[PDB]
C-alpha cells in the first residue's frame, strides 16, 4: 500500500525529532583532565533513582550523599522518557570526588528481549539451552541498532550497516535466531518470485556499496592526517621473507619506498630504484615491475573509491601538480 | 541477571500491511511450516535445530510495515519498518554477518573467492580478536601462574 | 664423547663413499651419444 | 590344496588399500600370507588374480568410500606399482625389523665404550635385513648426535626414505618420509663381542 | 633426481635449554607438563 | 638372496603435497614469543601499554 | 598347550579346561620397542612412551582423576581396554598360605611403547590446545606408573613424542 | 618450605612469588603468605662437604 519512502537505503539514522532529543541526555560533559577514581555502571530506571543499595551505597562509601545526584539524574531523566526504560549511568568519580556521569540508552540485551517479547530466563543460546528461542529479521536489528551508538556525540560512526552485525552477534549468542541468516529460506513474501526477490536483491545490494563506500570515503577525508598515510599490506610477503624482513629493518624501509603509490615527493627514480637494486640482492620480489606492487601493496583499510585514487598510474598526472604550496 | 531486563513487554502492532494480496490462510502454515527450523554451527557441525515460539505469520512478520517495540522515548512509538533496500547493507549482511567458523573462512581467504566484500572485515575482527585472547592470555602470566583445567570441574 | 676427538667427518659420515652421486652421473653420459666423431677424437 | 599341505602364502590383487606390512595398496599382484589373504578375499580388499582383473580392477577411494576408482593396469602402472612395491618395502622391512648388536661395556655407566657410527647402523642394515641405504640419511636423536648411540638397550634412530612424493605415498605408511629403525645393544664378553 | 641427505637429516648438537626462571611468563609456557617424570622408578617392567 | 633397496628418484625427496602434519601442535614461534625470535630494535611489537602508547 | 581359545584377548582360556591360562612371567613381554604407531581418533589421547606393566586399578584410579579436571558436556573420557591383561602372584608356593585364588585375581596389562590409554574425544565443535591438554592428563600421568605423554588427533607422528 | 622436588616443578602461585638464588639453590621466596607458598630446589645443604653429601 503505502511504502514510507522509496530510496536504496536512506533509512540510516533515526527521525531528526527523536535524534534531536538522542544526545540531550546522552551527552559526554567533558573529561576534565583529573584522575578518575571510580568509574562505575549502573541500571537505573527512566526516573526512579533511589538514595537505597544500588547508588546511595557506593557513594556512601565514599562519604557522598547521593540523595544529591538522584535529583540531578532526575533534572534530566525524569521528562523525555516513556515509562520504565532502564538506562545505564556511567558515573565516574574523579580525585577530588567530583563525580561526572553520562546516561546511555538501554543495554541491547534490554532491547532484544523486548523486541522479541521474552522475559528473564526464557531465552538462551543454543549450546546451553537446545533451542532457538524467538525469532527476529534482519529488519528489526536495523533498529535496535540506531538507538545504540558508541559516540552519542558522533551518532553517525561506526556505520550502521557495521554495528548491526554487533547486535546480530549479541543476538545469536542469546538464540536470537535471526530469519535473513540462519535459515534455508528468507523472509516468504507474497509480491514476487524467489527470483524475482533474488534479482531485486543482486541490484539492491550492489546499490548500497556504492552508498556504503562512500560514506566509508568521506569518513576517511575527515580522518586525522595520519591514518590517511601509507601502510603497506602484507599479505604478500611470505612468512620467511616477512621474518627475515623483522631481523634487519632495512627491507622493511626498501619496500615501503619501492611500493608506495605515486606522490610528488616519491617521483624520484633513484630513489625509488635504490630500493629496487636492495631487494634483488635480497632476492625478495623480482618479476613484479612496480605496478603490480601497488595494486597488492596498497592499504587495503581504503576504501575501494580512494583505493584508486592513489594507484597508479592514475596519480601519476596530476602527481606533480600537487605539492607542498608554501 | 534480573537487572537490565525489561519488565513490559509490548506486542507487536501492526501498522500497515506490506502487501496487497492476503496471504491466504492455506498457504500461511505452508511457509511458517519451513521456518520451524533454523540451522546452528557453521562447518560439517552443521546442526539444523528447532525454534521455540514460532510466529505465526511471516507474510506480515517483519518484511515491511510492523512495529517494534523498543519504545523509549516519549515521543516515539513502536517505530515503523521500512522496506528491505531502504535500510543499508541488509542483503550484504546476509552474506556476512553469521557464525563464521576460521575453518570455513580461511579456505575462502587462501583461495581469495570471498562471497562478501566485507569477510575481509570479518575475518581480521575475527583473528584480531583470538590475538587478544592471547596477549591477555599472557599479560596475565607475567604475575603468577595460571594452568589450564588444573582446578577441578564440575560437581 | 666422539666428533670431540676426530672431527665432523666421524660420526656423521656416510662412509658410503662409493656411489651416492655418481651412478646418476652415468646414466647422464649414457643419454646423450657417443659416435663416429667421438671416436675420430679417440682415434 | 590338500588340509594339510597349504600354500603357505597365495596371489593377491588388492582391491583397497591396507597399510600393514602384508597389505599393499591399488591394483598391485602381491603373494601375502595365507591366512592374512583369506579374510581379504572375504573382506573384499582382495581378489585371486583371474584373468580379468590383470588388466583393470575397482579399487577403493575414501573419499565416496566404495569401490569405484577403475585403475588400470597397464605397463605403465606396472612401473608405478613396481617402485612403489620396492619403496614401501624398505619401509615395511626396517620398520618391521628389530637389529640386534652384541658390544663389550666396561664400567659402570651402562655405556657402550666403543659407540655406534652411523656406519655401523647401515652395517646392520645390510647385515641382517640386506637393507642397502645411504648412510647419510640416518639422522640420530638428540642424545646421540654427539657421541653416537653409546649405551645399551634399545635404542633407535630415524632412517630418511627420501623418494616418496611421485609415488602418491601417504597414509598407507606411518610417516612418508622416515622410519625408525629400532637397534638393541645386547652387551657380550670377549667372547662373542667384537669392536 | 637429486637427493642430498644435508637438507633434510639434521644431526645438530642442539643444547637443553634451562627453562628460563629470570623472566615469568617464559617460565610458565616452558612448563613441559612432562616433569610428572618422577615415575620413573625402574620399576618392575614384567611383573607387578 | 633378496636385499631391499629404494627405488630411484623420479620426483621430490622431500613430500611437500604429501607431507603428514608436524604432529606437534602448531603453536607458532610468533603467537608465543617463547624463543628463537629475532626482532630490530626499531621495529618492536606490540608494547600497546607499555612503550607503543607513545611510538618514537 | 599355551594361548588358544582366548577369552576376547583379555586373557587366554586353556583349550580343554575353561581355567586361565597361566602363562609365563616373561609372557607378552613390553621390552620391545612397539613399531606400529596408534591412529588414535579423539581429539588427545595418552600414550605410552616407555614400557611397563600397569594394574587395572592404577588405570581406574587414573580414569577417576582424569574425570575430574575435564569440562563434562564437551569432552567425554575414552578409556581403552582391548589390550590382553596379564596373571601375577600364581605359582603355588609361591602364594601366600596356599591361596593361589586370591593373589591371581588382579590382572594386569603389558604395555610396550606407544600403546594410547586414555582419549579427550570430543562431542562439540568446542577445541582443545596441548596446555587445555596436558593440564588435564597432568593429574592421571601422576598415577599411571610409567612415563606417558599426551598426542593430538590422528596419526601419532613417533617422530616427535619421543 | 615444601622441597619441590625437581627445579622444573617450581610456580610462582602468587604475584609476589618470585625466584632468589638461596645459595646455588634456585627457590622461591614470597613476602606474602610467607612460608604458606615458598618452594625451594631439591640440592644439597648450602654447607657440604665432599664426605658427607658427596
Ligand atoms: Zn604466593
Amino acid at each position: 500500500p503505502k511504502t514510507v519512502n522509496i530510496e536504496p537505503g536512506s533509512n540510516r539514522f533515526l527521525d531528526p525529532n527523536v535524534e534531536a532529543k538522542a544526545k540531550d541526555i546522552f551527552a559526554v560533559p567533558e573529561f576534565p583532565n583529573k584522575a578518575v577514581l571510580h568509574n562505575w555502571r549502573f541500571f537505573i530506571k527512566a526516573g526512579k533513582a533511589a538514595t537505597g543499595p544500588p547508588v546511595g551505597q557506593e557513594f556512601s562509601k565514599l562519604g557522598l550523599k547521593a540523595m544529591d545526584f538522584a535529583k540531578a539524574f532526575n533534572d534530566r531523566t525524569k521528562p523525555h522518557f516513556k515509562d520504565d526504560i532502564e538506562l545505564i549511568v556511567r558515573i565516574q568519580v574523579y580525585f577530588d570526588k567530583s563525580y561526572i556521569f553520562r546516561i546511555e540508552p538501554p543495554p541491547t540485551a534490554w532491547f532484544l528481549l523486548r523486541a522479541i517479547r521474552k522475559k528473564r530466563g526464557e531465552t538462551g543460546p543454543v549450546v546451553l539451552r537446545g533451542n532457538y528461542c524467538a525469532y527476529l529479521t534482519l529488519e528489526m536489528c536495523y533498529e535496535i541498532a540506531k538507538m545504540k551508538q558508541m559516540s552519542w556525540g558522533k551518532v553517525e560512526y561506526p556505520p550502521i550497516e557495521v554495528r548491526v552485525r554487533r547486535v546480530v552477534g549479541q543476538a545469536r549468542r542469546m538464540g536470537i535466531a535471526i530469519i535473513g541468516i540462519d535459515t534455508v529460506h528468507s523472509s516468504p513474501v507474497k509480491g514476487m518470485t524467489e527470483k524475482q526477490y533474488l534479482e531485486e536483491s543482486e541490484k539492491h545490494r550492489k546499490v548500497h556499496m556504492i552508498q556504503y563506500e562512500a560514506l566509508k570515503a568521506k569518513e576517511l577525508e575527515s580522518a586525522p592526517l595520519i591514518e590517511r598515510l601509507h601502510r603497506p599490506n602484507m599479505a604478500p610477503l611470505t612468512n620467511t621473507q616477512l621474518e627475515e624482513g623483522l631481523k634487519d629493518a632495512n627491507l622493511l624501509n626498501a619496500l615501503w619506498k619501492s611500493s608506495h603509490p605515486k606522490s610528488l615527493f616519491t617521483q624520484d627514480t633513484r630513489d625509488r630504484e635504490m630500493a629496487r637494486r636492495y631487494l634483488n640482492t635480497r632476492g625478495w620480489f623480482k618479476e613484479m615491475t612496480p605496478e603490480e606492487m601497488r595494486v597488492v601493496f596498497l592499504n587495503y583499510r581504503l576504501p575501494k573509491q580512494e583505493d584508486h585514487q592513489r594507484q597508479l598510474n592514475m596519480t601519476n598526472g596530476q602527481a606533480q601538480s600537487q605539492a607542498y604550496w608554501s | 541477571k534480573r537487572s537490565g531486563k525489561p519488565s513490559d513487554l509490548p506486542d507487536y502492532k501492526q501498522v500497515y500491511l506490506p502487501y496487497d494480496t492476503a496471504p491466504t490462510k492455506t498457504e500461511l502454515d505452508r511457509e511458517r511450516r519451513k521456518f520451524m527450523h533454523a540451522y546452528s554451527g557453521r562447518m560439517e557441525h552443521r546442526k539444523m535445530v528447532e525454534v521455540k515460539d514460532v510466529p505465526q505469520n511471516m507474510y506480515t512478520y517483519g518484511k515491511e510495515g510492523m512495529s517494534i517495540p523498543i519504545s523509549i522515548f516519549k515521543d516515539q512509538a513502536d517505530p515503523v519498518i521500512g522496506p528491505e533496500w531502504t535500510y543499508p547493507g541488509i542483503f550484504e549482511n546476509k552474506i556476512v554477518a553469521q557464525h563464521w567458523y576460521m575453518e570455513e573462512l580461511f579456505d575462502r581467504e587462501k583461495s581469495n573467492t570471498f562471497e562478501s566484500p566485507w569477510q575481509r572485515q570479518v575475518l581480521d575482527n575475527q583473528v584480531k580478536r583470538r590475538l587478544g585472547k592471547v596477549a591477555w592470555r599472557m599479560s596475565m602470566l607475567n604475575i603468577k601462574t595460571i594452568d589450564i583445567f588444573h582446578k577441578e570441574r564440575g560437581a | 664423547n666422539l666428533n670431540k676427538r676426530y672431527g665432523a667427518p666421524y660420526v656423521a659420515k656416510g662412509y658410503a663413499s662409493l656411489d651416492p652421486r655418481c651412478s646418476l652421473d652415468a646414466y647422464s653420459s649414457f643419454q646423450q651419444t657417443v659416435t663416429s666423431a667421438d671416436m675420430k677424437k679417440a682415434l | 590344496m590338500a588340509p594339510e599341505l597349504q600354500l603357505e602364502y597365495i596371489p593377491i590383487i588388492f582391491t583397497r588399500t591396507i597399510l600393514g606390512p602384508q597389505g599393499g595398496f591399488a591394483g598391485e599382484e602381491r603373494l601375502i600370507k595365507r591366512e592374512v589373504a583369506q579374510k581379504y578375499m572375504s573382506e573384499g580388499n582382495a581378489v585371486t588374480p583371474s584373468a580379468e582383473f590383470h588388466q583393470g580392477v575397482w579399487c577403493y577411494n575414501p573419499d565416496s568410500e566404495q569401490y569405484d576408482r577403475f585403475v588400470e593396469r597397464n605397463a605403465e602402472f606396472l612401473d608405478f606399482a613396481a617402485r612403489k612395491r620396492q619403496w614401501l618395502d624398505v619401509y615395511w622391512r626396517v620398520n618391521t625389523g628389530y637389529l640386534l648388536f652384541g658390544r663389550q661395556s666396561w664400567g659402570q655407566g651402562w655405556l657402550l665404550n666403543c659407540p655406534l657410527r652411523k656406519k655401523d647402523i647401515a652395517q646392520k642394515l645390510w647385515e641382517q635385513y640386506k637393507v642397502r641405504v645411504d648412510p647419510r640419511l640416518i639422522e640420530f636423536r638428540e642424545k646421540d648426535r654427539r657421541t653416537g648411540i653409546q649405551d645399551l638397550g634399545h635404542n633407535w634412530c630415524w632412517l630418511y626414505l627420501p623418494g616418496a612424493e611421485e609415488l602418491a605415498i601417504d597414509r598407507e605408511v606411518y610417516d612418508n618420509k622416515r622410519v625408525k629403525v629400532r637397534m638393541h645393544i645386547r652387551k657380550m664378553s670377549s667372547y662373542g663381542a667384537l669392536y | 633426481a637429486t637427493y642430498d641427505p644435508a637438507a633434510f637429516v639434521s644431526d645438530d648438537i642442539k643444547k637443553d635449554v634451562r627453562r628460563p626462571f629470570w623472566s615469568r611468563r617464559r617460565w610458565a609456557l616452558s612448563d613441559n607438563f612432562m616433569v610428572p617424570m618422577s615415575p620413573k622408578p625402574k620399576n618392575t617392567i614384567k611383573d607387578e | 638372496e633378496r636385499y631391499y633397496a629404494l627405488p630411484h628418484l623420479r620426483g621430490p625427496s622431500m613430500p611437500v603435497q604429501l607431507a603428514q602434519p608436524s604432529g606437534k601442535y602448531p603453536s607458532g614461534k610468533f603467537t608465543q614469543m617463547m624463543e628463537d625470535v629475532a626482532i630490530h630494535p626499531l621495529q618492536k611489537p606490540d608494547a600497546r601499554y607499555k612503550h607503543n602508547m607513545y611510538p618514537a | 598347550l599355551r594361548p588358544s581359545s582366548l577369552l576376547r584377548a583379555y586373557h587366554y582360556v586353556h583349550p580343554k579346561t575353561g581355567r586361565p591360562i597361566r602363562q609365563y612371567r616373561k609372557y607378552g613381554d613390553p621390552r620391545f620397542i612397539n613399531n606400529e604407531v596408534a591412529l588414535i581418533k579423539g581429539l588427545f589421547a595418552l600414550i605410552t612412551t616407555d614400557f611397563g606393566m600397569v594394574t587395572q586399578s592404577q588405570l581406574e584410579n587414573a580414569r577417576l582423576a582424569i574425570l575430574r579436571r575435564m569440562p563434562r558436556g564437551s569432552f567425554a573420557l575414552t578409556m581403552h581396554t582391548d589390550y590382553e591383561e596379564f596373571p601375577v602372584v600364581q605359582k603355588s608356593p609361591e602364594s601366600r598360605m596356599g591361596a593361589g585364588k586370591s593373589n591371581i585375581h588382579h590382572f594386569a596389562y603389558k604395555f610396550t611403547t606407544g600403546v594410547p590409554l586414555f582419549e579427550i574425544t570430543a562431542l562439540s565443535s568446542r577445541r582443545l590446545n596441548q596446555a587445555e591438554a596436558e593440564g588435564i592428563f597432568l593429574a592421571g600421568r601422576s598415577f599411571i606408573p610409567l612415563q606417558t605423554a599426551v598426542v593430538p588427533r590422528g596419526r601419532v607422528d613417533e617422530y616427535h613424542v619421543f | 618450605h615444601p622441597g619441590l622436588v625437581p627445579r622444573d616443578k617450581l610456580k610462582l602461585h602468587c604475584e609476589f612469588c618470585r625466584f632468589h638464588w638461596v645459595q646455588d639453590t634456585l627457590v622461591v621466596r614470597c613476602a606474602a603468605h610467607p612460608k604458606e607458598h615458598n618452594q625451594r630446589e631439591i640440592w644439597l645443604e648450602p654447607t657440604w662437604t665432599w664426605g658427607k653429601q658427596q
